[PDB]
């Protein structure tokens, strides 16, 4: 029973129940099976993990777990005690069970314990009862695994959860060594690629990992995550993941953009590649965008451009990269006559962005507009300044009026000023 | 690093 | 009477009904009176302005107008049709009245017509019927005024709604002269000052504008508006407007940050000004705000933190002192990295503690019970936190696709 779908596992405003219904309905339209609930800043998941859901909070979770069954999406509930749990103290252990008990009674069969991003050493109390840090986590993870009547799916996210993060390397890591050998065969292990946000997942890297973990690990995929850069959004295709991986993995859960409606392409393209076990990113994209266009006035070309302007954490799209070379060329070669020719076609490429913004803002699906509004606005106003600059470079053989004739000319606020001082 | 503290 | 309150008048996601109602509570609590409903991207306000409210929308809107009255806050309903409306066509004009009427039966008794940020020239059909651009708008505004029974509050917003937007200057403008002379004595005129986002609104500029429109304007203030930059938020005090503007004005309506919860300082201090020292009003506003951040209740964020937040996200032309200071200190360190007397080590230390306090601010803010406030400010506080972290460690050394595509063009512009 191979696990594929979404983890809502980012920092920030989490999604609301209504968005997660529409999420389930979408996972089913496209044949995915799983949803891991793990949003970092829903306070009871992490910051106040010992605290029980209030009465109305409970009503919400149950109505959520319901619509999960109603759509036959499997619902895994995560908890993150990492920050401040004392592993050796039995009152601590017991609060975790009491909490996991409460959610069990909401309808929840599937569970997860995450331990990403915690201060790597322990308290004075813990360093006695336990040999190493990795000992403590596995002891509690196992203990818990038992208690719940050893549930069907059950995930464990290690502190060392990607290649970069392994000390000193993947292969001969005390932490990783301990996990593979001590942590129960019925417990899955989440893994994130070579890096936190992996450009690509080599088949040799995962085979490598399966070495020390003694399992086919579950991928927490950070490819379309945007919680770490305010300006950034990711409407590109699922890519850099070999089709040959499906055999070798227990699953992939995609950790996608915070803006819910932006995640169409991210989930669709995950879904097409779930099938097929090459697979073609360029084509999956073409499919997703044509199907996506049905929801929205805007042309397919607009969406093609939009996805190109916000593509992937390591790659711009065709039209976006082309605009970049073109402006780079133009700025470089100032002053027989290809410049005027190329500045004219570039001034037109900019206008197509203005066009895409106009059509999006006149569109009928307002939930989609609002989620992306500030992203499209930023790009349009930048191109508009870029266009206006190319004109300035050109109308310069007959003027020496400098490039300013209003605070949207000097961007970024304080953060922007600090950034321009770093190399 | 994803985060901490 | 003099109008002081908020205009929901920005591009982007509009506030929801449960947020607007909360706005009403706070306007009353702080003894403000007015709310101008103008959200640019709430369709049916501008884009599909012709289209009338559904059965369910009608219920929502009415409930809201009720709550305005319940809270002794004047509700002014604005409509922005001037995008593609044909002025002479009576099909459009009758479609306008019918739109206005429908909200009237929602309980609404005050109105506005907005003609801001729209092409200077008309179609040929209207180039016939009307002499200049001004003439066209005045004509239709006046009609809808009478059509509705010449109501107590009626607002009109020019296309030349600020100093720089006037042809060729304010005093001698064709357009302003036609509005001033021919727009009905009972309608009020919106004005944002010298610029779209006026750093100051000096008295003389208001004397200059009042002369040509022959009335005292209503200030649509963009001092705290943040719709125009992804990375900007303004939590500084109402500043740059002399209290002697009040005799010379019919109102100030503030057009504040998009994130609802970030508007606490911006609205509190405008109120404070309405009854002035920006620094003292910030202290008053931050002190009261602190009470809205709790620790969550458990069955198993300080004033200094707020001040650091405000100073980091302050006003559109000025950083708060703590912000400005860190920026000063970092510049001095970066300059004298060659020097590794070593007063530098002593100063790098106090800088690293300053950076420390930014992280601390974020950690505590993320524990607080009021998650509406946390969510609204998250991505801003996160951003400053990540940068100060990298600044801290680069200071100690003595992101290629950062900002995405937009960022990459922005680094090629030279104004940066
Ligand atoms: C670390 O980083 C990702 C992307 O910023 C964030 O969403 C996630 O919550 C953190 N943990 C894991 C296992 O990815
Ligand atoms: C122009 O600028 C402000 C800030 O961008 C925008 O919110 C407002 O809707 C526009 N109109 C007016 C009258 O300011």
């Amino acid at each position: 029973h191979f696990l594929c779908g979404v983890v809502e596992g980012f920092y920030g405003r989490p999604w609301v129940m209504e968005q997660r219904k529409e999420l389930f309905r979408r996972l089913q339209k496209w044949e995915l099976n799983t949803y891991l609930y793990a949003p970092k800043d829903d306070y009871k998941h992490r910051m106040f993990w010992r605290e029980m859901y209030s009465v109305e909070e409970a009503e919400q979770l149950m109505t959520l777990i319901s619509a999960a069954r109603e759509y036959e999406i499997e619902f895994i509930y995560a908890i993150s005690p990492g920050l401040d749990i004392t592993f050796s103290n039995p009152k601590e252990v017991s609060t975790l069970k009491r909490k996991l008990d409460q959610v069990s009674q909401f309808g929840c069969r599937s569970f997860a314990l995450l331990f990403d991003n915690i201060d790597h050493n322990m308290c004075a109390a813990d360093k006695e009862v336990f040999s190493s840090f990795a000992h403590a986590q596995v002891s509690i993870t196992n203990e818990i695994y038992q208690y719940l009547g050893e549930p069907e799916t059950f995930l464990f996210c290690p502190t060392e959860y990607c290649g970069t993060f392994c000390y000193p390397n993947v292969s001969q890591s005390p932490y990783l060594r301990t996990v593979g050998e001590k942590l129960l065969p019925g417990i899955e292990v989440l893994w994130t690629g070579p890096k936190v946000v992996s450009k690509e997942i080599p088949v040799e890297s995962i085979e490598e990992v399966s070495k020390i973990i003694k399992r086919a690990p579950v991928i927490w995929d950070n490819i379309h995550a945007n919680d770490y850069d305010q300006k950034r959004l990711f409407l590109g295709p699922y890519k850099g993941r070999s089709t040959e991986l499906i055999p070798r993995l227990k699953g992939v859960l995609t950790n996608p953009n915070c803006e819910f409606e932006a995640n169409y392409v991210a989930i669709h393209t995950l879904a097409t590649w779930y099938k097929s076990n090459l697979y073609s990113p360029q084509m999956a994209l073409k499919l997703a965008l044509t199907e996506w266009l049905q929801e929205f006035s805007v042309t397919l070309e607009d969406l093609q451009l939009l996805a190109d302007l916000f593509y992937l954490p390591y790659e711009h799209g065709p039209k976006g990269a082309q605009m970049l070379r073109e402006f780079q060329w133009l700025r470089a070669n100032s002053s027989i006559e290809e410049w005027r020719s190329r500045a004219a076609k570039f001034e037109e490429m900019c206008g197509l962005v203005m066009g895409m913004f106009t059509r999006l803002s006149n569109c009928a699906n307002r939930t989609i507009l609002y989620d992306m509004y500030s992203y499209v606005w930023d790009i349009k106003s930048i191109m508009s300044m870029v266009k206006s600059f190319v004109q300035w470079l050109g109308c310069r053989s007959h003027s020496s009026a400098q490039f300013l004739i209003e605070p949207w000319a000097f961007r970024g606020g304080l953060a922007g000023e600090f950034q321009r001082l770093l190399p | 690093t994803s985060t901490s503290l």
